RNA sequence: CGGUCCGGCCGGGAACUCAAAGGAGACUGCCAGUGAUAAACUGGAGGAAGGUGGGGAUGACGUCAAGUCAUCAUGGCCCUUACGACCAGGGCUACACACGUGCUACAAUGGCGCAUACAAAGAGAAGCGACCUCGCGAGAGCAAGCGGACCUCAUAAAGUGCGUCGUAGUCCGGAUUGGAGUCUGCAACUCGACUCCAUGAAGUCGGAAUCGCUAGUAAUCGUGGAUCAGAAUGCCACGGUG
RNA sequence: UUCUUCUAAAAAAAA
């Protein structure tokens, strides 16, 4: 019910509960389950501290929130400061994968900023 | 046993050209099945008909391909060289397939 | 991006050129416009002059550049605001 | 322009194809292109001489165009000369043997085509357009035709500005879809531009 | 168009008639599974070096009795517009308007 | 329209019931063409409506329908400088058609977990005189009444 | 001795044969409810035989191609009036006044051109 | 009917679906009423269809000096060591903002997982590409059949049965971004499509206003084709529920 | 019941 150092939710079903973790998703947790053997439609209630033990140890072989976030961060850091377009697209906030900027950029640019 | 296909553009021409073909084998020899039609493809374009700018103004031609089917059961030898000299009008395609 | 059962893909005449560039130890930049050639290890402590449309923009090649394309390093597009 | 082609909207009730063969997709751009190159050629070639239709037709890997004209004597001169001439660069052209054909038209101006082409050399040598109208209606309306519409457009007179002008006596009725309205154009190139010329003719509808 | 465009459209058809083998036979080395990287690393050189033109992929279908790069129709090897015309006067056999 | 009144178009009954009306209100409660999940909400709804109510399916529909069907409604005229809402007595079929949508339209805005379950409430408190649909219907009324001064 | 009908509906094709039995009805090899789970495919495929009393009498074999669920229903439909008009010829006197007998034409619609669909216009701004 | 590996599959049969070709059929043809002894209108009898049975093609004289000299043709004006021509790289894909047309949504008439049922219309030789093996997957290797009512694209989806989620920014929604790849093409950085893992913005039905639709229509769900080496939420067609 | 205004350049034929 605690997991990679955060806690994850009780009255959910573990597939879904397990996606809470930065760094799992539905089909990771679904392949800790299946290595662990345990059933998915089981809450992380009424559950043995021993399989939770097992989890853990499960969920130890990926790579999780603490060096996920430094890495995520590195390479975007790494593009920025080496100068590529990637960087420099980056560092201007607008769209890296050749989307239109002309209409619909919103999700990188923020609200909208009226001409004063 | 010998099988003819043909293809045209124009129905009234395929009919003649097919009611031709089984009168041709029926004098010579015999034992032809009879003429088969074979599905029409309607191959359809659509066009926009102003030089410049007019969506919404198009037109819409098609190409019929009929399709005939006849075949003998058993050919004789001068039922074969009969139909191999005979030429038919343009606009037919004949396909000739042994076996 | 390219697969990779391909392998890379880099100019031939910029290849010959980085080849004797490392050969004879020269150090001026080497103009190009081959904006779509992959890095090589060997290209490393360069200068080449890339072409971005306008004019051969020199870039220094570090050992962290390798798995990109010359391009990326010459931004084509001008823009200073709008306002 | 709003009116569809006559002859396009009657190609499967009264009028026939100016090309009748079949060809599968592989050689069907490159047969049309030929059948384009065979065409310009001969207009190209047989401008003094009154052709009103180019009909092709391809039986067996072997093209045969039939030439309709109303001057055969022009065209064929001394008996088997240029009509051989003509039939060996369009089997060139095409590279498949040709044979040419010719089928002469009786009643010259009752032919679209032809009174289009005897409108456009007036025009070309500088008559009054109004005189060649009348003159080709009147000359069209005597040898029994149902009915002709001319119709002329584009900087009459050596005008300014550009108009349409046009005749009608008879019935010319475009919406029956029976009616063999033959129908054609032309273009003359004068000194001032282009003036299009535009003809149709009723003959009598046909039952069937 | 141009006569120029309808000049690079003739050329780049016989550059890529002339050099067709070469480039089948380049692609298959290179798309071979069972061939050494260096052998397909020098196909990928050598392919470089022949005439861009060459390639299939370079031309662009344009109406054969005017050059016009849009509105192509494969079948009649025209455009919309040509192919309009040779229609409505008659020169496409079997070709008539379509209502369903 | 302006030239011709259409003849009334027939509508088949409901399977389970054969009844027309309540046929009639599967074809107003479908969205997207899917009748089969409409007719799917529509039964459960009748099936939960038969146990609260101790009567036939039928019976209960109608008695809930009653409470929600109006007699007169306003209809805008407006021959003088404003809007006239002259209250025009309501034809049986309009009435029915009323009814129903304004019953479909109060358990899509209920807040409970399935539609079933909302049909099912809304027609428990239509037949108890109560909920958004006979308040719409007491709000036309008071509207109509209002404005009963002209006709 | 069989008893045959055509039915169509639109796009789908049935083909029909009555027997006299005990009451069976067959599609493509299976049963009504194994068929059709839809009830009211079910109730629109009984229609003519609980009109006129012969429910019990006699047994359907169907073979149906083409369409959907309704569309093949209704063409059995179709199909049994059309059989039964000539199994026994006077029923149809009934069944014409049921609108049983004649062959729903109303066909989907195709789409034109400027259209987004069959009638649907594109959505129009003045400005 | 005779046999079966239970598969129209195989001897066979030409009835049926269906495939085309010809013909019949719907014309206010018949009856009653209204009407000016008319034209015509309302109603019913037969009939699959009743008054234009449904849909499409078909656009008068002309209007807007409407649109196209950048499809083409063409009078005149302009350049001819360039306003002509070739090549590489860049741009047409930029971005404080405003508008038009769409796609996906805000959810339980739903999302996910498993099992299962019914289509139509097309395309295919520098092409469509079975079956088998490898890969979680996009796909790769070998590779029959098909110029096609035969083979391939291609298992249609909504539906139905079972299970779970229980009104939450959620097992809704997939934007954005990082890492690893596949395919086409000399060449996917600017600037292609798709896949795997991780990430999960805004959005809880929308102000003033405004659009489409009278029946197999609206709404909704998939499928194919043109363009095309690759590259659609657009366009043009097709069917399912309704 | 109220509902105002659109400056300033056009061309049209001659048996």
């Amino acid at each position: 019910a605690r997991i990679a150092g955060i806690n994850i939710p009780d009255h959910k079903h573990a597939v879904i509960a397990l996606t809470s973790i930065y760094g799992v998703g539905k089909t990771r947790s679904k392949a800790i389950l299946a290595a662990a053997g345990i059933a998915e439609d089981v809450k992380i209630s009424e559950l043995s501290e021993g399989q939770i033990d097992t989890l853990r140890d499960e969920v130890a072989k990926f790579v999780v929130e603490g060096d996920l976030r430094r890495e995520i961060s590195m390479s975007i850091k790494r593009l920025m400061d080496l100068g590529c377009y990637r960087g420099l697209r980056h560092r201007r906030g607008l769209p890296v994968r050749g989307q239109r900027t002309k209409t619909n950029a919103r999700t990188r640019k923020g609200p909208r900023k009226p001409i004063k | 046993r010998i099988r003819i296909r043909l293809k045209a553009f124009d129905h009234r021409l395929i009919d003649q050209a097919t009611a031709e073909i089984v009168e041709t084998a029926k004098r010579t020899g015999a034992q032809v099945r009879g003429p088969i039609p074979l599905p029409t493809r309607k191959e359809r374009f659509t066009v926009l008909i102003s030089p410049h700018v007019n969506k919404d103004a198009r037109d819409q031609y098609e190409i019929r391909t009929h399709l005939r089917l006849v075949d003998i059961v058993e050919p004789t030898e001068k039922t074969v060289d009969a139909l191999m000299r005979l030429d038919l009008a343009a606009g037919v395609d004949v396909q000739i397939s042994l076996g | 991006p390219r697969s990779l059962k391909k392998g890379p893909f880099i100019d031939l005449h910029l290849l010959k050129k980085v080849e004797k560039a490392v050969e004879s130890g020269d150090k001026k930049p080497l103009r190009t416009w081959s904006r779509r050639s992959t890095i090589f290890p060997n290209m490393i402590g360069l200068t080449i002059a890339v072409h971005n449309g306008r004019q051969h923009v020199p870039v220094f090649v570090t050992d962290e550049m390798v798995g990109h394309k010359l391009g990326e390093f010459a931004p084509t597009r001008t823009y200073r605001g709008h306002a | 322009g709003q009116k569809v082609h006559p002859n396009g909207i009657r190609l499967g009730i009264v009028k026939p194809w100016n090309s009748t063969w079949f060809a599968n997709t592989k050689e069907f751009a490159d047969n049309l292109d030929s059948d384009f190159k065979v065409r310009q050629y001969l207009t190209k070639e047989l401008a003094k001489a009154s052709v009103s239709r180019i009909v092709i037709e391809r039986p067996a890997k072997s093209i045969r165009v039939t030439i309709h004209t109303a001057r055969p004597g022009i065209v064929i001169g001394k008996k088997g000369e240029d009509v051989e001439k003509l039939r060996k660069v369009v089997a060139d052209i095409a590279g498949v043997p040709a044979q040419i054909n010719i089928a002469e038209v009786r009643k010259p101006e009752l032919d679209a085509k032809l009174v289009a082409d005897s409108i456009t050399s007036q025009l070309e040598r500088r008559v009054m357009f109004r005189r060649a109208m009348k003159r080709a209606v009147q000359n069209a309306m005597r040898l029994g035709a149902k009915g002709i519409k001319v119709e002329v457009s584009g900087r009459l007179g050596g005008a300014e500005i550009a108009r349409t002008e046009w005749y009608r006596e008879g019935r010319v009725p475009l919406h029956t879809l029976r009616a063999d309205i033959d129908y054609n154009t032309s273009e003359a190139h004068t000194t001032y531009g282009v003036i299009g010329v535009k003809v149709w003719i009723f003959k009598g509808e046909i039952l069937g | 168009a141009k006569q120029s465009m309808k000049a690079r459209e003739v050329k780049r058809v016989a550059l890529a008639d002339k050099y067709f083998a070469k480039r089948a036979e380049l692609k298959a080395i290179i798309s071979d599974v069972n061939a050494s990287d260096e052998d397909r690393w020098n196909a990928v050189l050598k392919l470089q070096t022949l005439p861009r033109d060459s390639s299939p992929s370079r031309q662009r279908n344009r109406c054969r009795q005017t050059g016009r790069p849009h509105g192509f129709l494969r079948k009649f090897g025209l455009s919309r517009i040509k192919v309009r015309e040779a229609a409505m006067r008659g020169e496409i056999p079997g070709l008539k308007k379509a209502s369903w | 329209p302006r030239r011709r009144v259409i003849g009334q178009r027939k509508i088949l009954p409901d399977p389970k019931f054969g009844s027309e009306l309540l046929a009639k209100f599967v074809n107003i409660l479908m969205v997207d063409g899917k009748k089969s999940t409409a007719e799917s909400i529509v039964y459960s709804a009748l099936e939960t409506l038969a146990q609260r109510s101790g009567k036939s399916e039928l019976e209960a529909f109608e008695v809930a329908l009653e409470n929600v069907r109006p007699t007169v409604e306003v209809k805008s005229r407006r021959v003088g400088g404003s809007t006239y809402q002259v209250p025009v007595e309501v034809r049986p079929v309009r009435r029915n058609a009323l009814a129903m949508r304004w019953i479909v339209e109060a358990a899509r805005k209920r807040g409970d977990k399935s539609m079933a379950l909302r049909l099912a409430n809304e027609l428990s408190d239509a037949a108890e005189n109560k909920g958004t649909a006979v308040k719409k219907r007491e709000d036309v009324h008071r509207m109509a009444e209002a404005n009963k001064a002209f006709a | 001795n069989q008893y045959y009908g055509t039915g169509r509906r639109k796009s789908s094709a049935a083909r029909v044969f009555i027997k006299p039995g005990n009451g069976k009805i067959v599609i493509n090899q299976r049963s009504l409810e194994q068929y059709f789970g839809r009830e009211t495919a079910r109730m629109v495929v009984r229609q003519p035989l609980e009109l006129v009393d012969m429910v019990e009498k006699l047994d359907l074999y169907i073979t149906v191609k083409g369409g959907g669920i309704s569309g093949q229903a209704g063409a059995i439909r179709h199909g049994i009036t059309r059989a039964l008009m000539e199994y026994d010829e006077s029923l149809r006197s009934e069944l014409r006044k049921a609108g049983f007998v004649t062959r729903d034409a109303r066909q989907v619609e195709r789409k034109k051109v400027g259209l987004r669909k069959a009638r649907r216009r594109p959505q129009f701004s003045k400005r």
